[PDB]
């Protein structure tokens, strides 16, 4: 693997550890980083290695965080957000799911999500107004590429698609030796048919499962976990 | 780009110094030029460029297709460049032809009438709608430009361009490294230096030397 | 149970005199259906397994899902414990709760010595599962070239179609293992077989391996 890793690591990490490099480096715009791909789970531990690769501050704010009776609070909350993040430190914002929050619309039956999208037309301009010496990061990800606004895949704003494979092999890897280099390792306990497997059925919250079939392991009559729990906890969930 | 800008002096440069005496001339100025060939260079940087030298406004597109159809009946007077739109019947080809039906009311309000002078646009397309569109406009009222890719000449200025924005060390021959980024278009230069400032933050040198831009080169053709 | 942690934590004169107090404790198990064999075997313990196999306890015992200890000593990466097994008479193609058989398991710890021991008792190298898929397509989906290799000094097959209709050239490709690849094709490989897909060998390489595979094919 390692390309996103290293796409991420050279286009998102090191100017952010720079200050004002951003005109003296090749001036570019990659502010702007999307993911795909609906079967991976994702989101969630590349969250938390940003987390523990840098320390700083991090605004988690799921795509509906503003879908509230008041259609004025989301000016006010992303302005807040906009203000803290230039002045306290060079955080790191995190839009999901823009599927349900960049869709067009030509009725007014859902004119707030017209508004809300007009809001996203406002900040969309005013990203445009701050491309200099910003200091705060936008990640984004998404897992619908259809309904998505023209606007936001227009270049200069994402200039960062990246995808997820289908068959997450090395996350299979690493999300069975992350669980197990803490739990007993059972010798008996084998990763061939649960890396093959699924590849042909495959899931989210690897990690879920685990717990899960420790959850079934639990019963102290068998003192490791083994592929009983393994299967069963695939077959149940 | 001296071949692009010589032949679209005529284009965009004519309404600059004389917008008032459309009207004593009569030469039949064209009503729009097209630009077919893979945008690389000449869709944002010679259409701002040339019209930030007419120091004009810049309209651009970017069913929502009409409000802007009616903005643009309003501040008439600018250079309107199609980018979003350049990417058997049925019903997609007659919502597309709501669209082909707006630029047939355009060759009928440009061809139609000029209601106020200095009416200059410019079209972009790069598919199918080559032949159809050429089906829909066999030469009667258009400016037919050529767009070749960007020569070896048209690299020198535009590796110029793209070079004075950043930092270039003093021993480098402009002669070789731009006879040496072969590909699709000029943007293929663009992607030698912008994949080549990454590698001298990499590198943490102040300035860029000529083996880094080859190594861009061997990085743009893998990439090709 | 308590011989469970007798012979998990490896108490050796509890255990023997607690066989040598109560004969029955051998035999008995826990409720998932695993005797004092598979814990001891699951532990790794020689002596252990060989008082118990000493006594004559059945090697073919299996538990609730079908599993062998046979596939616990070839898993478990301790040759005494196959010489044991094996020695006693373990069924070298038992079948366990999903089809798979001691070699699969026995490929997946890298293990040439286990390798070599069931498959010279009489193990079917070509020996498919539920999903016909054999050893060579995990020991491929890791990267275990010499498993591989000793699977192919008693002339196994390479071209084992998977579920989906995947030869084992089609993982080795899907790893990016370009030695396991030139090996395998150079070993009689076929790289005409598609899979459900639709997908040849050389279109599931990416840059532009195919070219290789194809020029080693006819070279």
């Amino acid at each position: 693997m390692d390309i996103q890793k290293q796409e991420v690591r050279e286009a998102v990490e090191l100017p952010l550890t720079h200050f004002e490099l951003y005109k003296q480096i090749g001036i570019d715009p990659p502010r702007g980083v999307l993911m795909y791909g609906p079967p991976g789970c994702g989101k969630t531990m590349l969250a938390k290695a940003v987390a523990h690769h840098t320390t700083a501050a991090f605004i988690r704010v799921v795509g509906s965080e503003f879908v509230q009776k008041y259609l004025g609070e989301g000016p006010r909350m992303v302005r807040d957000v906009f203000r803290l993040a230039k002045e306290n430190a060079p955080a790191i914002i995190f839009i999901d799911e823009i599927d349900a929050i960049a869709t067009k619309r030509f009725d007014a039956q859902t004119g707030a999500d017209r508004e809300v999208q007009r809001i996203l037309l406002e900040l969309l301009n005013q990203m445009d107004g701050f491309d200099q010496n910003v200091n705060v990061k936008v990640i984004m990800a998404t897992n619908r590429a259809d309904t998505l606004d023209p606007a936001l895949l227009r270049p200069g704003r994402l200039d960062r698609k990246i995808e997820f494979p289908l068959p997450d092999r090395r996350q299979k890897r690493l999300i069975f030796s992350t669980i197990t280099s803490k739990m007993n390792l059972s010798e008996e306990v084998d990763l061939e048919d649960y890396v093959a497997r699924p590849d042909k059925i495959s899931g989210a919250d690897i990690n879920s499962i685990c717990q899960e079939s420790g959850m079934l392991a639990v019963r102290e009559n068998r003192y490791i976990v083994l592929a009983k729990d393994f299967e069963k906890a695939y077959k149940t969930v | 780009l001296d071949k692009q800008i010589k032949e679209i002096k005529e284009v965009i440069e004519l309404p600059v110094k004389h917008p008032e005496l459309f009207e004593a001339l009569g030469i039949a100025q064209p009503k729009g030029v097209l630009l077919y060939g893979p945008p690389g260079t000449g869709k944002t940087l010679l259409a701002r460029a040339v019209a930030h030298h007419t120091d004009c406004t810049f309209i651009r597109v970017s069913r929502m297709v009409r409000e802007l159809f009616v903005m643009a009946r309003e501040h008439a007077p600018s250079i309107i460049f199609m980018d979003e739109i350049d990417s058997r019947l049925e019903g997609g080809s007659g919502g597309d032809s709501e669209v082909q039906r707006t630029m047939l009311e355009l060759l009928n309000q440009l061809d139609g009438f000029e209601a106020t002078k200095n009416i200059k646009v410019i079209m972009a397309t790069n598919r199918i709608d080559i032949l159809d569109s050429a089906l829909l406009r066999p030469g009667r009222i258009d400016r037919k430009i050529e767009f070749p890719p960007p020569n070896e000449e048209a690299r020198l200025d535009i590796l110029k361009i793209h070079s004075r924005k950043m930092n270039l060390t003093r021993g480098i021959n402009l002669r070789k490294i731009a006879e040496l980024m072969p590909g699709a278009s000029g943007a293929e230069v663009k992607g030698v230096c912008t994949e080549a400032g990454m590698y001298a933050l990499r590198e943490r040198r102040v300035h860029v030397t000529q083996e880094d831009f080859e190594m861009a080169v061997a990085k743009v053709m893998q990439k090709d | 149970l308590m011989v469970c942690n007798l012979a998990y934590s490896g108490k050796l004169e509890e255990l023997k005199e607690s066989i040598l107090a109560d004969k029955s404790l051998a035999t008995r198990t826990d409720q998932d259906s695993r005797t004092a064999l598979h814990w001891a075997c699951s532990a790794g313990h020689t002596e252990i397994v060989e008082f118990l196999l000493q006594l004559g306890v059945p090697v073919n015992d299996k538990d609730d899902a079908g599993w062998s200890p046979l596939h616990i000593a070839a898993s478990a990466g301790r040759d005494e414990i196959v010489k044991a097994l094996l020695g006693k008479g373990a069924q070298v193609n038992a079948v366990n709760q999903n089809g798979c058989t001691p070699l699969h398991y026995a490929a997946s710890k890298n293990r040439h010595e286990i390798a070599v021991m069931l498959l010279e008792g009489g193990a079917n190298p070509d020996a498919k599962d539920h999903y016909e898929a054999t050893a060579m397509h995990r020991a491929a989906a890791k990267g275990n070239l010499k498993m591989i290799h000793i699977l192919l000094y008693y002339k196994a097959s390479t071209n084992i179609q998977d579920t989906e209709g995947n030869t084992p050239l089609h993982l080795a490709c899907d790893e990016e293992r370009v030695e396991e690849a030139k090996l395998l094709v150079s070993q009689g490989a076929s790289i005409y077989i598609e899979n459900k897909e639709e997908k040849t060998p050389l279109q599931v390489a990416k840059g532009g391996l195919g070219l290789i595979l194809k020029r080693m094919v006819e070279g």
